[PDB]
């Protein structure tokens, strides 16, 4: 302790807290940068959804197709 | 006025809006981490007429409740909901030091360096107003007179510890750096 | 040495500048916004990761997986047809 | 590019104007990771599939090597 | 746009729970003031020199503290030279 | 430190000493076991 020493100590403030401006501010920041990534995020999502979805309806109806003539070879072999 | 009250904290320029935090009360020296560099305050009017008008030295003002720059800072500090991370202060990091308002108290086991280091000065400020509150007059001026002169005692203190370790004499500076 | 990132808990008793007591509600309640839009914003970016990360490497994944197999079924359908037609 | 300073109340809601939007953006992503989710599902299904399938030809072509 | 700073006068309470930055900031101020005029209404001649005495203080106090967070920090010499482009 | 036999000054940030010719000093030799704090250099 300090008797009369003034670096003894140092007593806090009221609160570290900043104006409604910059809370503001940074909501405003938070925002924008999850508006940003929200659209170009989602137009690429839908994008790829697109592409993707008429990739797997291709790839299962070429998938039938190469099973269906596999057990066609499979049988016809089997019968030779 | 004194240290132990005193608090220093790193500011967000943003090239103007920049605002002055609440507990703002006296600001004390204001300059960087970088390399040193203090600040000079300035009116507004210079401020104005240097935007136009034109980056060794930096200037600022007090626009209402804000801090003006003239040259566009870039200050950085994170954000307000950031849990912890003391970040590791980047560059163009500005350290202000200033007054600010200390807190009151709320319960009976808060306590202050005022308490510890002196109390009868409150003791006898508040005396004041209680004499006050009730009739009585004799003990209203002794209590105030004793409560200027503690805090005379103080603030005459304080005076005699800055700038108290040598003595000082100009050594005639005519700016023997000019070619920069 | 410090941030002034905390929350507000207090009016200014003694200052010109800052809050008072038919303000502090205010500062609050920019701030209670202000972490619910960061927790928004962090919470969409952990979805779009996730949805990102997870479509394209299962996608290349399987779609290697696929192509390869695809190649040497093909390749092994055509070795066992020249057989045949050797025979 | 410098604007005046309002009261904490307009600030306040000010902050607030940055949460309907994150809403309907949220409103939308749920169904966006409902679709996901279905996509892992059938891709999952796919692969429990293209196992079977792969085990089924190693058998077949041990048993072919075995025969010839 | 333009910009003006101005002292804009407060608006009077007219209600109980209304509030404002003096009574968070010196409340003691205008309890003093109106216990003057109050003193003044009662003949009491003492205590409404107590109470102007104890207010002027308190505004002197105020007063002195908006002066003291002026442009201060920094020397008063080296007068500027915002003379003109003609160098 | 901007512009600029070696003269010495410092100054008081609020709690901190700060010399500008960036010296160095050190602490002495601690042990409490009955032996002299042996003052270091610099």
């Amino acid at each position: 302790v300090n008797n009369v020493g003034q670096f003894g100590a140092t007593e806090g403030s009221i609160g570290a807290y900043k104006q409604a401006a910059e809370y503001a501010a940074d909501s405003k920041y938070w925002a924008l940068l999850a508006e940003s990534k929200f659209g170009t995020i989602d137009d690429l999502i839908a994008e790829v959804e697109r592409l993707y979805q008429q990739g797997v309806l291709m790839k299962q109806d070429i998938e039938d197709l190469k099973q269906d003539f596999k057990d066609q070879d499979a049988r016809l072999m089997s019968l030779i | 006025r004194i240290p132990p009250l005193e608090k220093e904290v790193y500011l967000d320029i943003k090239d103007g809006v920049a605002y002055i935090p609440p507990d703002y009360l006296e600001a004390q020296w204001m300059m960087r981490a970088k390399d040193g560099t203090i600040f000079q305050v300035t009116s507004p009017e210079e401020i104005s007429y240097r935007r136009q008008h034109g980056n060794q030295p930096v200037n600022f003002a007090r626009f209402g409740s804000r801090f003006i720059f003239y040259p566009s800072i870039e200050a950085d500090t994170p954000y307000y909901p950031d849990d912890g991370s003391p970040l590791i202060p980047a560059e163009n990091s500005v350290i202000l030091s200033y007054y600010a308002d200390p807190p009151e108290f709320h319960e009976d086991t808060d306590t202050s360096t005022i308490l510890t280091i002196a109390p009868e000065l409150l003791l006898y400020f508040t005396l004041r107003h209680a004499c006050l509150f009730v009739q009585d007059d004799n003990g209203v001026q002794k209590w105030s007179a004793l409560g200027k002169a503690i805090l005379d005692e103080m603030v005459e203190q304080n005076k005699k510890q800055e700038y108290s370790g040598s003595p000082i004499a100009i050594p005639n500076n005519m700016t023997r750096l000019q070619s920069s």
